[PDB]
């Protein structure tokens, strides 16, 4: 789920910011052709632009820091899986644990770190 | 000829008929034996066609029944149950037929006839698409014919009777069906992109024995079996053009450019190699040795079906058929034909006409090196003025424009005419009012036409222009108002008459010491004479002058020629102003410098909110999250400067603006104070008012001081001035905006102290 | 600068219907890859909407448990387009891998 | 040295040429009485319809369009091409489809032209289209007492990019 959020608000804020590179571009020719009506008008659409991505920024940010936690967990999960058995019979869980979450069969993972 | 396809025995089919696929057979549907093909056509629209051609002709076409319900993928193969004589099959939407088409010999070309017999039909309960034949399983000497339906299903006929049927997993737009005998497999193309073989006996026990995503749905599947080396299955997408193995891999793919319409892979040369025939959308056919063009040709039509036989003692001949009806068997042509003009000495070039119409032209050419009525009228009442306009030859595409001046705004500006005939009228009316606080430079106001005259040389029609000037009224922008005694500044016109009652001159403005005030609070006096004959005009604004100094020239003028007399002049002896003229030149330069220092820090102000913008976009696309640095904050000081730096240029426009129109004003007083000092003519009046009024409007490229200081340093270069040394010091001309205004107010006291020597002006 | 001395088209700032993209639910369309297919092309050569495409073919890729090239080609497409070059390469890179076509070659290329 | 080479090419026509020169001289001079005629026609068909730029009476125009976005800045450069000799009465007319483009001053007066200076005069076109349509626009130089323009220009107005 938060990899899907992820992406969607990667998404938008990319679309975003193709907006405020042609706002820039086209306030730029405004300038240029001293048209100061339509530059005050593509810098007021670039501030309205710039608040919706720093409100989106926060947004994915949280969640980035949020998915960075889990994965975390996940991994120090597998460690503690693992830690609890000395020798080689450590090394395969791990292993296993990796090759339980590429195919996310979640019962099974949690037989290998239940069993072994 | 070289790349074209060459003609052979070739026919258009019917009347706007429609084919498709499966239409185009190509085998002995008599059972002749003796290797020659038979061309067998069938449309949707009912007919069957049997043609055996010959290198048109009458009796090529063997036949021409027409069946009731449509043809969908005539067929032939052994389809009877007994013998093993070739049969034609016939697929309706909702029909299948097996016929059979005996031919028997009269004693005379046109003497033999052909009997299609039905050998058996079937109902159709689905609505067919397409087929396929082939032996299924392993049996030989039968071809079991395998339908498929338009919403997926595919039954399957063992040569006799409704053998079974089985939906296919998952199709909703049915595609291109065939069925390998190397593999025993139906092979299809899903909608899904999905290209999938079943093997055969899987589907007789109703599952995929085997699937590859392709990058798109194809049009057509071919697979072909005259090698028994490596066997191989032809899928030619609507994008691409791929060669299977026959595990289900690509063995190799073919990127096309262009839109394919039907493929063939034909007989094969090489060892392992097929080669292979393509229908481009762009009427071309490719050939191709599995993925290199070996050779291309020019098609008529857009080929649909394609396929490649021996007719009447050719081997490898290709017929085509379009969708339209077009037909045509064909050859390669590999001739390659020199590039060269054609000789042809009957077809001479007409010299006397030719030089006719080139004596013409020429004549037009060395002679030009060597239609409407305007009328406007102005009410004596926010004036209503009313503006009439006559043809004589009919004119097309009229647009009447109204300029007035800056300040004076009209209700209604572009006025569009399309034809009219020979003499006929138009008018036209709208309002013109002040909208504003300083008063124009002059109340003059122009309309210009602009039409087209339709001509056998043009029929769009050559543009012509044509103008005429109305002359607004005082009671537009003046009022009358208290005079004052004393004001900052005053000049004097003495006239060689009597001093006339201002009631007499301006009798709108209810003594003989009148005074007005403009829209806008400004104030003027004008004093006629007791003792002297001149008349004084005074105010603190130079400006102010004009208006009321052109008004009082203009009446006077009319005034002596409504009592007859000839001689009067508005001499003004004295000294011309040349120093409160000069201070409003410089309040507009220093605006123009005021705006060009906002507009390079406003550049300045730009450049940063970009870089703050791209560091913050840099921020934005990375993952990683990470503070904001108060980038933000930055950005928002420079949004802010940024505004604050375009209302300063806004408001800094405005005031450029109102400084020259009063500029403007006044130079209309100095000339006209210039054409009086001295005798000038109209002449002599009109190169000044071209020099020093050149613009209505300052622009970042061309302003006033720039323009009125060449065109007075080219007018003191060619006509007032005699040494060369000053001509190239200090009378020279650029059009760029100078640091300081010296160098014009020099060159204006100096045309103003060579004009008093005596000199003239002229262009030459 | 003339408009067109950089391009062989002159430049721009940024490079009833039948369907109202607004209304359909892509959760439910890309369970079924046969509409699948044909509706994220619609979407993104007729309508060129690449934000509904991408939300569209991430949940046909999902649905498809990450197997199908063409998927991850379009999602490539659709980065491609939005800016996210590396994004992009990531999964024409991992179309390559599943199978090579000349059409993953130039989309890398 | 850097002399070029000549393959079989060149020779087959040069052959070509020695064995069939008449011919080739006959068609050349047709074509080439052909292209007189039709260069006559299409500068007769010009100096009717007055559209060079370029054209005693010496002038010389050319309009830049400048900008994307629904306000384009239309500067035309304008040139006296004389030894010593201004012009005094011309000016200049702008011919827009009012539909598609809102000219203010489609109609004003030029400055005294000075021989050897190039006057940029610019204006302010705008889009008034909600779609992208590209639509011509004619410029003529004319004078104050004549009604035929002494001469015109063209300009493609690009599309638009509005909102």
């Amino acid at each position: 789920e938060y990899h899907s959020v992820h992406q969607k608000l990667s998404a938008d804020m990319a679309d975003n910011s193709n907006l405020i590179r042609s706002l820039l571009v086209q306030a730029e020719d405004a300038r240029l052709m001293r048209d100061m009506k339509t530059m005050k008008n593509r810098y007021k659409e670039l501030y309205d632009l710039n608040k919706d991505l720093l409100n989106g920024y926060k947004i994915r940010c949280n969640n980035h820091t949020e998915l960075l936690g889990s994965l975390k967990a996940v991994n120090q999960a597998i460690q503690r899986a693992g830690h609890l058995r000395v020798g080689k019979p450590k090394n395969q869980v791990i292993t296993a644990c990796r090759d339980a979450i590429r195919s996310n069969n979640i019962n099974m993972l949690f037989r290998i770190m239940r069993v072994g | 000829s070289l790349f074209k396809a060459r003609d052979w025995w070739s026919t258009v089919l019917g009347d706007k008929e429609e084919f498709d696929q499966g239409c185009l057979c190509l085998a002995d549907v008599d059972n002749t034996g003796n290797g020659q093909d038979k061309i067998i056509v069938g449309s949707f629209m009912g007919y069957l066609r049997i043609f055996n051609p010959h290198p048109a002709q009458a009796e090529d076409l063997l036949l021409e029944v027409h069946l009731r319900d449509p043809i969908l993928q005539v067929e032939v193969g052994k389809f009877v149950s007994g013998t093993e004589m070739l049969h034609l099959a016939v697929l309706h939407s909702r029909k299948l037929c097996v016929y059979s088409v005996s031919g028997t010999l009269g004693n005379v070309e046109h003497g033999n006839q052909y009997q299609i017999k039905l050998m058996y039909e079937h109902n159709l309960q689905r609505t067919a698409c397409n087929m396929t034949y082939g032996s299924f399983g392993g049996v030989k000497g039968r071809d079991l014919i395998c339908i498929q339906s338009v919403d997926g299903m595919l039954m399957v006929f063992e040569q006799e009777s409704y053998a079974f049927g089985r939906f296919l997993p998952g199709s909703l737009l049915p595609g291109p069906l065939a069925y390998s005998s190397r593999t025993d497999s139906f092979i299809t193309v899903s909608s899904c992109h999905q290209v999938e073989s079943y093997k055969y006996q899987v589907l007789a026990f109703a599952v995929v024995d085997w699937t590859l995503n392709i990058g798109e749905q194809a049009i057509d599947i071919c697979i072909v079996s005259f090698i028994q080396s490596a066997s191989s299955v032809f899928v030619l997408g609507e994008r691409n053009f791929f060669c299977l193995k026959d595990n289900g891999q690509i063995q190799f793919m073919k990127k096309l450019d262009y839109s394919p319409s039907c493929f063939l892979p034909y007989c094969s040369v090489s060892e392992g190699t097929i080669n292979t025939l393509i229908g481009n959308h762009n009427n071309m056919l490719h050939i191709y040795q599995d993925v290199t063009l070996k050779w291309a040709t020019q098609l008529p039509h857009v080929p649909v079906a394609v396929r490649v036989g021996c007719l009447h003692d050719l081997k490898g001949v290709i017929v085509t058929l379009s969708d339209d009806g077009h037909l045509q068997c064909s050859y390669l042509g590999t001739d390659p034909s020199l590039f060269q003009a054609p000789k042809v000495e009957s077809r001479e070039l007409n010299y006397d006409e030719l030089d006719m119409e080139l004596k013409e032209l020429q004549k037009v050419i060395k002679n030009v090196n060597k239609d409407l009525k305007v009328s406007a009228m102005v009410s004596p009442n926010s004036v209503t003025v009313k503006v009439t306009l006559k043809n004589r030859v009919a004119l097309q595409k009229i647009k009447l424009s109204i300029y007035v001046q800056p300040p004076l705004v009209l209700t209604g500006d572009q006025f569009t005419f399309e034809f009219m005939a020979p003499e006929m009228t138009r008018t036209v009316g709208f309002s013109v009012y002040l909208k504003g606080s300083y008063s124009p430079p002059e109340l003059e106001g122009n309309a210009v036409v602009s039409y087209s005259r339709p001509t056998e040389r043009n029929p769009d029609g050559i543009p012509r222009v044509s103008q005429c000037k109305f002359r607004l009224p005082l009671k537009l922008v003046c009022l009358p108002g208290q005079p004052s005694k004393t004001a900052s500044h005053k000049l004097t016109i003495d006239t060689n008459k009597s001093p006339v009652s201002l009631l007499s001159l301006f009798p709108g403005f209810a003594v003989n010491v009148m005074g007005f005030r403009f829209l806008g609070g400004s104030q003027v006096t004008l004093l006629a004479s007791k003792t002297s004959q001149r008349y004084r005009i005074q105010s603190e604004q130079f400006e102010d002058l004009w208006l009321i100094t052109n008004e009082l020239i203009i009446r006077l003028q009319e005034y002596f020629e409504k009592q007859g007399i000839k001689d009067f002049t508005c001499s003004f002896s004295g000294s011309v102003p040349l120093e409160e003229y000069f201070e409003l030149i410089d309040h507009h330069f220093e605006l123009r410098i005021n705006g060009e220092k906002l507009e390079e820090l406003l550049s300045e102000r730009a450049v940063q909110f970009r870089a703050i913008q791209r560091r913050l976009l840099t921020r934005f696309k990375d993952k990683t999250p990470a503070p904001l640095q108060h980038l933000d904050t930055l950005l928002d000081g420079t949004y802010k400067q940024v505004i604050a730096l375009a209302d300063a240029v806004e408001e800094n426009q405005d005031n450029l603006f109102q400084s020259f129109t009063r500029l403007k004003s006044a130079t209309h007083l100095v000339i006209l104070l210039i054409g009086l000092w001295q005798k000038l003519s109209a002449d002599q009046i009109a190169i000044l008012e071209a020099a020093f009024l050149p613009l209505q409007q300052d622009t970042q490229e061309l302003g006033w001081e720039e323009t009125v200081d060449a065109a007075l340093s080219h007018l003191l270069k060619t006509c007032l001035s005699k040494s060369s040394k000053e001509q190239a010091l200090n009378l020279n001309s650029q059009l760029g905006i100078p640091k300081d205004t010296s160098q014009l107010k020099k060159h204006i006291t100096l045309f103003c102290d060579r004009l008093a020597k005596g000199g003239r002006l002229c262009l030459s | 600068t003339p408009r067109t001395a950089y391009t062989a088209r002159p430049i721009a700032s940024s490079s009833g219907p039948f369907i109202n993209l607004s209304r359909l639910n892509l959760a439910k369309y890309a369970q079924k890859p046969k509409l699948a297919k044909a509706l994220f092309e619609y979407i993104f050569h007729h309508e060129n909407d690449v934000k509904t495409a991408l939300d569209l073919a991430a949940l046909s890729t999902e649905h498809s448990q990450y197997k199908d090239w063409w998927w991850k080609v379009q999602i490539g497409k659709c980065y491609y387009r939005l800016g996210l070059y590396r994004e992009a390469e990531k999964q024409f890179k991992s179309a390559l891998k599943q199978q090579e076509m000349v059409d993953t070659f130039l989309y890398l290329a | 040295l850097n002399v070029p080479r000549k393959t079989r090419l060149y020779v087959d026509q040069t052959l070509r040429e020695r064995e069939a020169g008449t011919a080739m001289h006959r068609t050349f001079q047709a074509d080439l009485y052909l292209l007189r005629l039709r260069a006559a026609r299409a500068y007769v068909q010009a100096l009717e319809s007055s559209l060079s730029p370029v054209s005693r009476e010496p002038l010389k125009l050319h309009a830049v369009v400048q900008g994307l976005g629904p306000t384009f800045k239309l500067t035309l450069h304008l040139q006296n091409t004389s030894t010593a000799r201004p012009i005094l009465g011309l000016v200049v007319c702008f011919l827009y489809n009012e539909v598609l483009y809102a000219l203010p001053r489609a109609f004003f007066k030029v400055p005294l032209l000075v021989p050897g200076l190039n006057y940029p005069l610019e204006t302010f076109v705008k889009s008034l289209s909600d779609k992208g349509i590209s639509d011509i626009i004619k410029v003529l130089v004319l004078r104050e007492g004549q009604s035929t323009p002494l001469l015109s220009a063209h300009i493609n107005m690009p599309m638009s990019e509005g909102l």
